[PDB]
């Protein structure tokens, strides 16, 4: 997105402290627990019957790493999100049939996980910066829907 | 949250709909798929072209459910319980989409009911479809 | 916004039949009746107590005409809605304090009014073109909020 | 609907919040104004600078109302009645904004409750705030 330089620096400095596989498993797990209709894409992943089962499911973990690794790589291209994510947008529309509202839900869950992980370091201005980023990523993933 | 005037308005409008309710449900779906293409992600197994019998068949099911809700307007949670279970536990349609179909049903009714779709009836129909949407998403979590 | 030629064509043809006076008053009045919290911006317009008072209120009619006349001049600039509406966007934020969600609600009510007025001529493809336009105008009016 | 376990989860988390409820309410508002600047259109009469007495006071009022709702979770409509009237008839805040403040209250709770903000408690808190939002917007039309 259009972040000012100090917002970009805020985003990048925090992300440097993130364990992507850990936070990715946590964010996807919490998406599936907090908004359980999102489980509809994941019937192949096995036991999603309790929050403990979801959070400890190795295939949820593994998909979370994959999703957040692609998010992470997008942070290097904040000036060109639509371009970075165009092929994935097409994929999610034409083959995976994922309603883009799911990307907005994931973004909000990710912001909650970052707040949980970083505590007082996740200040109101740093949150505002991350809210612009997760909105821009959702928008970019939704852009080739038709 | 439906007042007696709202209930009166909804039963009057839907009674004019009458035996066209299925045609109108199909048109509302078509309006939705063209206006709000993300809704097509729930129907990848359908032919969504204009005239599709799958869309027509589904529009009749949706319309019949709404006919049942009007008839049970004071006991909608029970009359719609199996459909709330179906949408919460199997179909798992994101709740935002119910606003989109509701708007397209109102546009369809507006295009077909010149005389009946007064400002007050429009308000009552919008409240009724919000209440239907609320019941249908009530068991999601 | 990007419209296909059949979509821009459809938008244009229909709008030449619109009496902005009359549709503008119908659209603003229905907004106030269907979503009555929007009356918070119109305390000085007098009697808004019943759908009949709203719809016959001459200040609602006059404002409706103003609003749709400005919307009209936007249809003549579909490829740069942002630059067309920038001045009005800043006015609505800084002076009028209007939540931009209201622009989305008016867009949807306007589509219902067109459907009511034009009946079967307002076909599903014509609606889809108008939905893109009213979303584009709402986004343009929201763009200078801060 | 809030399950019995949801109610248990909310009461424990809020009980942890305890005496900081006002500070957290003010932080949640500041997070909202910064993240979602269109919500400032409802406060043009406030000084919204960081730490202002108006924001701190309003934060405490919001937190005390949430405390009331937690204490009366099995009768929220009754408990929040005055507040639902106020928002519906006087303040007339568009319903979308309630989602934005709810999200910012969850972020604030996450940032202050490392031990308590488990996935199950997050789910329950999200449902609780949606239920409060539904009660506050129930009399809008
Ligand atoms: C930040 C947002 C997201 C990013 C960056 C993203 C990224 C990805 C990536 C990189 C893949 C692998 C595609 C390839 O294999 O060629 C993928 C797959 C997939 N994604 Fe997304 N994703 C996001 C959100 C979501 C959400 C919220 C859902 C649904 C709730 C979802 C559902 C899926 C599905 C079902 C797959 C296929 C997985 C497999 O076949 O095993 N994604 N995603
Ligand atoms: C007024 C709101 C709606 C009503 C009354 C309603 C009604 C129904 C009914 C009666 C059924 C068929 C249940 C059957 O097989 O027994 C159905 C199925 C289904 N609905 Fe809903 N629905 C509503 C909104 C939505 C929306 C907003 C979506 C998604 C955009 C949606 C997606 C689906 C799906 C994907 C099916 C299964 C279609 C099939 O495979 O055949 N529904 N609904
Ligand atoms: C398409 C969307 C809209 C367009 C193009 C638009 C355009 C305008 C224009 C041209 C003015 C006159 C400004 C003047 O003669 O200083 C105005 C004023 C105003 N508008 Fe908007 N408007 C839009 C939507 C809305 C909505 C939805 C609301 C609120 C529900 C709103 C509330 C107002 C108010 C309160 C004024 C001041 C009326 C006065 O002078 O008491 N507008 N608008
Ligand atoms: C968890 C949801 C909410 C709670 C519990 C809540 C609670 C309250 C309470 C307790 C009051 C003071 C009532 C009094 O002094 O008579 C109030 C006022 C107010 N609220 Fe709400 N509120 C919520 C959401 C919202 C949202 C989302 C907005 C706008 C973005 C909003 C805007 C206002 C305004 C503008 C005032 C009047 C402030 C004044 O002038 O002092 N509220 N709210």
């Amino acid at each position: 997105v259009h972040l000012t330089p100090e917002e970009k620096s805020a985003v990048t400095a925090l992300w440097g402290k993130v364990n992507v596989d850990e936070v990715g498993g946590e964010a996807l797990g919490r998406l599936l627990v907090v908004y359980p209709w999102t489980q509809r894409f994941f019937e192949s992943f096995g036991d999603l019957s309790t929050p403990d089962a979801v959070m400890g499911n190795p295939k949820v973990k593994a998909h979370g790493k994959k999703v957040l690794g692609a998010f992470s790589d997008g942070l290097a291209h904040l000036d060109n999100l639509k371009g970075t994510f165009a092929t994935l947008s097409e994929l999610h529309c034409d083959k995976l049939h994922v309603d883009p509202e799911n990307f907005r839900l994931l973004g909000n869950v990710l912001v909650c996980v970052l707040a949980h992980h970083f505590g007082k370091e996740f200040t109101p201005p740093v949150q505002a910066a991350y809210q612009k980023v997760v909105a821009g990523v959702a928008n970019a993933l939704a852009h080739k829907y038709h | 949250v439906l007042s007696p005037a709202d209930k009166t308005n909804v039963k009057a409008a839907w009674g004019k709909v009458g035996a066209h309710a299925g045609e109108y449900g199909a048109e509302a779906l078509e309006r939705m798929f063209l206006s709000f293409p993300t809704t097509k992600t729930y129907f990848p197994h359908f032919d969504l072209s204009h005239g599709s019998a799958q869309v027509k068949g589904h529009g009749k099911k949706v319309a019949d459910a709404l006919t049942n809700a009007v008839a049970h307007v004071d006991d909608m949670p029970n009359a719609l319980s199996a459909l709330s279970d179906l949408h919460a536990h199997k179909l798992r349609v994101d709740p935002v989409n119910f606003k989109l179909l509701s708007h397209c049903l109102l546009v369809t009714l507006a295009a077909h009911l010149p005389a009946e779709f007064t400002p007050a009836v429009h308000a009552s129909l919008d409240k009724f479809l919000a209440s239907v949407s609320t019941v249908l998403t009530s068991k999601y979590r």
